[PDB]
């Protein structure tokens, strides 16, 4: 034995919410073609491909001081 | 006669070759700033 009051669920059933007068003109509903979210991330992926460049020059040129080393100490000790 | 003439082998062969020494040193040490600076210019052209 179960009981409860029931209500039909009528196809007519709708509900009648309100709006106020400021509501469809928020300005993020409309927005341009280019705003600052895609520059933002495409300068963000730009800056850190920047940062791993720079490390990889870094360790691309520390060589100058074996590079200078290996071609003066030689001729150093030829002459002398 | 052979003697003097052949000792001035010695340091012919030594210094007219270290001459040329400095010349392939120049040749290759000047390829290497090259590189740095193009690695440089490409980071800044990622940023």
């Amino acid at each position: 034995w179960e009981h409860r009051r029931f209500i039909v669920a009528d196809s007519r059933n709708f509900i009648t919410p309100e709006f106020p007068r400021d509501f469809w003109m928020s300005p993020v509903f409309n927005l341009p073609r280019e705003t600052a979210a895609e520059q933002v991330v495409v300068l963000q992926a730009q800056r850190t491909a920047a940062a791993a460049a720079l490390e990889n020059a870094a360790m691309q040129a520390a060589e100058l001081p074996v590079d200078i080393e290996r071609r003066l100490r030689p001729i150093e000790r030829n002459v002398h | 006669q052979r003697t003097g003439r052949s000792a001035l082998a010695v340091l012919i062969r030594a210094c007219y070759r270290l001459q040329q020494q400095l010349q392939r040193t120049r040749r290759a040490l000047l390829h290497h700033s090259d590189a740095v600076l193009t690695s440089l210019h490409h980071v800044r052209m990622l940023l």
